[PDB]
């Protein structure tokens, strides 16, 4: 435990901060949201496992309690937004040039991704087709 | 017939034709944009 | 031949954007043509592989990607340092999946051969089964269309005799 | 029409297009 | 307002260079449906994936009256995608993702540069290793 929390470097007042968000994806990787339910009955159990496992937070060395369960609890909200669809060019942005995008991403791919999401009329072009389809993709059959 | 080599059972593959053009070419869309009436 | 197990996802990117499957051997190729996160399943899949190829036969399995990033990291050339930070990447990204998918266990796959050349044999890891009891048993009667694939395609060169004393021969009796 | 024949209605109010272009640039803002 | 039109007039507003028009056009078709198809709760991946693709094929079908589109290339970014949506929902939330909807300031390029500059793990090494060494403790409990 404090043999790879030590292999963080040491950054201003942010050591509390940054491992906080570390812990806050380790459980969040590791407890799935089940599709099955929606936002309360899952959210809730996810929530308080993650509570839970805090509890151990003596072994660790520089742990914000209580910005890693605001962090855990954003990271279930924006499943939530990413299950149900997003279109606003600012969680849209953040999604395709990010570090899991890189990854399932080839270079040539990605490359095109950037050419087209930092483009000067990216946002409100995408906030466009975001209405387009949002209104008419029920009419897909 | 002691070589009994294909000469008729050939493979036959289909060449596609079928194409869904867009209204009037890019050419002429950027030219004279359509307007739905 | 060389056996390449890549799962259908990779498969259908492949065939859909029309990367050469000749040169998924070529370590130069396939990381310009693959992302991070196919390469790793690829290793993965490998290593989910349960069958053994018959190696009298010279059908060996593929060496995974990661194996061949992390060899040309160690090798002195002009793009040493880039592979060496490809090889970083695969790590990672592999032990995120390993922990995401542990849950998988008990459960076996469908495979589908698709033969490219005589040097290279696609392996697509399709729909999984969930098998606890005899999952050897499970596996061997589900793969059925697999074992005759693999046997239609060494037929073509190598000595019926010689097939038949493979295990995949027998796979493919013991299925029916 | 959607107002009428005469020309002088036909012309666009100048009050009108620099709220236009106030609410259009907001627009924008919000989207960004 | 037919979508196979309304997304056309849309797609016409991109800036051109020349042939790798068609490479920008398909991904801003793949990324705008890819991010907007909600996804059906009793569906696993593979369905999903099934389903999204048969619209997301039909949707070309129709933009394809209006604008050219390439429809191989198109699908194959839609797929890549999806994929990337569909492994944050099950898997790891990206920290750039709490920052963005989120008092968060400094970055994760802030600590890769260190790491890099001392050549030691990065963020995401570290990240490796916090949920494996909590592997035991998570599926210890419940």
């Amino acid at each position: 435990l404090s043999r790879i929390l030590k292999q963080l470097p040491n950054l201003g007042g942010s050591d509390r901060k940054t491992r906080a968000m570390l812990l806050a994806n380790a459980v969040a990787l590791q407890i799935p949201f089940e599709t099955l339910l929606d936002f309360d009955e899952q959210q809730d159990k996810a929530v308080a496992k993650f509570k839970k496992i805090l509890s151990k937070v003596n072994e660790n060395i520089a742990v914000d309690t209580k910005l890693a369960v605001t962090y855990f609890n954003n990271i279930l909200r924006i499943r939530q937004s990413l299950i149900t669809g997003i279109t606003d060019p600012c969680l849209v942005k953040a999604v395709l040039t990010s570090d899991t995008a890189n990854d399932y991403l080839t270079v040539d791919d990605v490359n095109i991704v950037s050419a087209v999401v930092n483009g000067p009329d990216y946002n409100r072009i995408q906030a466009d087709m975001g209405n387009a389809l949002n209104q008419l993709i029920g009419s897909i059959d | 017939n002691y070589n009994e080599k294909s000469q008729r059972d050939f493979r036959v593959v289909t060449i596609g034709y079928n194409l869904a053009a867009s209204r009037q070419d890019e050419f002429a869309e950027r030219i004279y944009p359509t307007t739905v009436i | 031949t060389q056996v390449l197990v890549m799962p259908k996802a990779v498969f259908e990117s492949y065939k859909t954007a029309g990367v050469q499957f000749n040169k998924l051997l070529d370590t130069n190729y396939i990381v310009s043509e693959t992302s991070v996160n196919d390469l790793a399943e690829i290793h993965q899949a490998l290593t989910a592989f349960p069958f053994l190829l018959p190696e009298k036969l010279d059908i060996k399995l593929a060496v995974s990607p990661i194996i061949k990033v992390a060899e040309l990291g160690e090798i002195d050339g002009p793009e040493q340092f880039k592979m060496k930070d490809l090889h970083n990447r695969l790590e990672s990204r592999l032990a995120t999946n390993e922990l995401r998918d542990a849950g998988n266990r008990n459960l076996v796959y469908d495979y589908y051969l698709y033969p490219v050349d005589e040097n290279l044999w696609v392996a697509v890891q399709q729909s999984a089964h969930i098998a606890s009891s005899d999952p050897r048993r499970v596996s061997i009667q589900l793969n059925h269309t697999f074992f005759d694939s693999m046997i239609n395609e060494m037929l073509n060169t190598r000595p019926r005799e010689s097939v038949a004393s493979t295990q995949i021969f027998t796979y493919y009796l013991e299925s029916c | 029409l959607d107002h009428g024949y005469d020309a002088t209605a036909l012309l666009e109010t100048t009050e009108d297009i620099i709220t236009g272009e106030l609410d259009d640039h907001l627009e924008s803002l919000s989207v960004e």
